[PDB]
């Protein structure tokens, strides 16, 4: 049934590096739109965003170099 | 014309096999049954099992 | 009629090495497209896009390989 | 009814997926120029228009890497 | 009617097989020249005209290839 | 073998003299198939296949040279 | 002796011998990495690392095509 | 084994063998500075090893980047 | 005597001997500038440096392409 | 006795004692590259080497079947 | 003493003939980009010369091979 | 036809080995058993154990 390839294992190993965050920034949200004035949940917010930006670029650039050096063999087939 | 094809077969694979490594005080790795540079800098040691 | 020479068994093994990645590229597709703006499917789509890509890459490049090969053989029957 | 290709129905796609959209941003737009100094009209019309930008984006970029797989297939015809 | 010879029918079956877009890009031109600036006429122009350029593509490589296999059993009658 | 003439001794001294690379490139094939975007498979099946190219080839341009200097004798008995 | 190889897989073997161990290096680098990816220790190494693997892997498959080419004109000379 | 290494990385080795310390003194005055965060003795210290830091990362990351395009257009030529 | 060099490798040298101290100035400035990274003198002087750098590898790989090419269309003509 | 060889055998030897050590500096260079894939001075060498001891092997070949094709023009009109 | 020359000789004669100063042209201005690589003036110049000098060798080979193979058809008739 | 095959074998392998570098200073340095000194403060050795 699934399927995987080392592509997708390459971003998997991402999703289980961040245990929680995944869920920690959905959190952290719905705690300041209870109460956005509150310093101690603004400051929470930024850490979780900026957490979760990071996670992201990084993945993504992995990914297409990945792609990228692995095109560069296939036309060599010929 | 009869033809007959019989066939048996017993199989059994059990025990153990280990390697590692440490390293102390900046000044000796110690490797075991790696072929490995015992890259950690860090005291790790892998057991295998099969049965 | 089941006939099937020697390329058409060549390519058959990636078909039959991708399961599933076939649909899973149209289901990715469509599920972006309900929602685009998503950060969890934009990624998966990514790995799934790459991966087939690379698929159809390699599956081409093999049959004509081959083919060169065939093709020195049988002209030398003169 | 007029004939599409396979570049048509995956463009089309997301012509589908966001139902509404379009209209939903020039709606939004005329009522913002209506009076452009409400706050909760600019802050409506932010996401409509994001959301709009994003939406094109992929839609472009999906497009252009199943044309070079084709022409990656059609190079090997010869 | 005129003499059409194997190479002709096999170059007609993709004209007739493209009802359409033969003239659809044409319109498609006429439209975006009027005002080149609307993203709703681009995103139906870029697939138009990938459209036609494998078309083309894949119509000359398939005549060659023909021509090629009749010039190879043509050398033998001698 | 039932019978074999000089011709054959010589294709079959190409046989015998690579040992397994007929199912070494099999295998490797098959492994491929299954992680399509593993670089190491790639960089395994380029070298398996290429060797599997030229072997075929200098095997086959040999048996025609040996058949054309008998061909040649056996014209002037005459 | 090994399994079978031709002089193609040796040019090969001669760069997998040759990096020595990159391999595994960047195989765990990026388990320490995805674990933390927001120290820029971790991150630096990272890139350098990677760099290297695909330095390595382009210029890998390249030498083998030259010498596929060089055989290919010679053999068909043969005939 | 001696870890094994390429030439990227020891330009990369370089500019961490030519800051002699910077990386603990950076941790060194924040865990002060956290200590007492209104302290202007201890902020304009802070300041200026994070101001130092910041371009010693940018400097070698920069670097790394030059030094693999120039080697990509090279390899590039085999063929 | 001295190893044998062909028409190419006489070329390629040629870059070499016109550019008669850039590979050590290179490594010159790179180490100063490792030395102290947040001064203005010593980048200003690098970007220079490696900016050269750049060119002369990259001028040097595509002449030496070229005049391969301009070979092997002659050699083809023999047959 | 000593081992026979024909017009063809010193045509194809006068290329092999032309080039004196090439042969041999190919494979120096392969395994230096081979060491340390990512230096550039490396890979400037290696480019040159290996081009060089592709056109030797073409020209040779070719030039073999040049003369094998006028001696086989040659012996048919013994008839 | 002074060479023979057939008729190639002559055809090839006419373009050594026909480019006056080509020949010494591309070697003076190679000589001096590669003293200063990164003058755009010198640079815009080489690459002219390069390409003339290029597709003057390619003709010239190109040419002579005709002229081959209609003698040789030619010969073959007399038997 | 009768057709016999009759195979025993034994290996064992035990044993060390050693390899490093020590620097003194910045000018001075050696390196043991191993091609070039490791370019690194104090000292480092390793030793690979086989059993």
């Amino acid at each position: 049934t699934p399927w995987s390839g080392y592509l997708d294992d390459v971003s998997a190993k991402f999703d289980t590096g961040v245990d929680n965050l995944q869920t920690q920034v959905t959190e952290a949200l719905d705690k300041l739109a209870a109460k956005p004035s509150d310093p101690a949940l603004l400051a929470a917010y930024q850490s979780k965003l900026s957490e979760y930006n990071l996670y992201r670029n990084a993945q993504s650039n992995t990914v297409k170099v990945f792609k990228d050096i692995d095109a560069a063999i296939i036309q060599n087939f010929r | 014309l009869w033809i007959v094809d019989l066939n048996k077969s017993d199989l059994e694979r059990l025990g153990t096999s280990w390697s590692g490594s440490i390293t102390i005080g900046d000044k000796l790795g110690v490797s075991l049954n790696q072929s490995s540079i015992s890259t950690l800098d860090g005291s790790r040691f892998i057991a295998a099992v099969n049965a």
